[PDB]
């Protein structure tokens, strides 16, 4: 996934008699990649169940 | 550019000072002083005669 | 604009036989200039804008 980023300003004080061009804002991001798949199994045997005196 | 303004208040066009032909102007308030505080007005009797020196 | 300036007294004992002259007040003034003008500004171009995935 990928969350952009913005944010950037600024002023100034103006000449007479010429253009005004533009204060250049460029932006970044953070992206956030995924992991493998967790796991956490167990077996049991029959036997062991059939000997046991609590479950 | 493009474009050469007069700037309406140099002369002669010569040199600087494009604000020399302006004039200030009345915002419409005097500010004046504080008053100080009088607390021995009171605290003290004040009597009347109408004649006599004492 | 001028912000006119006030305030001023005092007070003396007169001696009778002599011409009262009064008392000397004068003020002062507060000036307040104005600058020039502020300006904030960009430009965004439309290649980016429709390449762009948000606003």
């Amino acid at each position: 996934a990928q969350f952009p980023i913005v944010g950037l300003s600024s002023t100034s004080y103006h000449s007479p008699g010429t253009q005004l061009t533009g204060n250049a804002i460029k932006h970044a991001e953070a992206v956030i990649n995924i992991d493998d798949k967790l796991v956490s199994n167990v077996f049991i045997a029959d036997v062991d169940e059939a000997m046991n005196h609590y479950d | 550019a493009n474009f050469t303004p007069s700037r309406l208040g140099l002369v002669n066009n010569t040199g600087t000072g494009v604000k020399d032909l302006f004039l200030k102007t009345f915002a419409g308030e005097v500010l004046s002083a504080f008053r100080k505080a009088t607390i021995f007005e009171d605290l003290h009797t004040v009597r009347t005669i109408s004649s006599g020196k004492s």
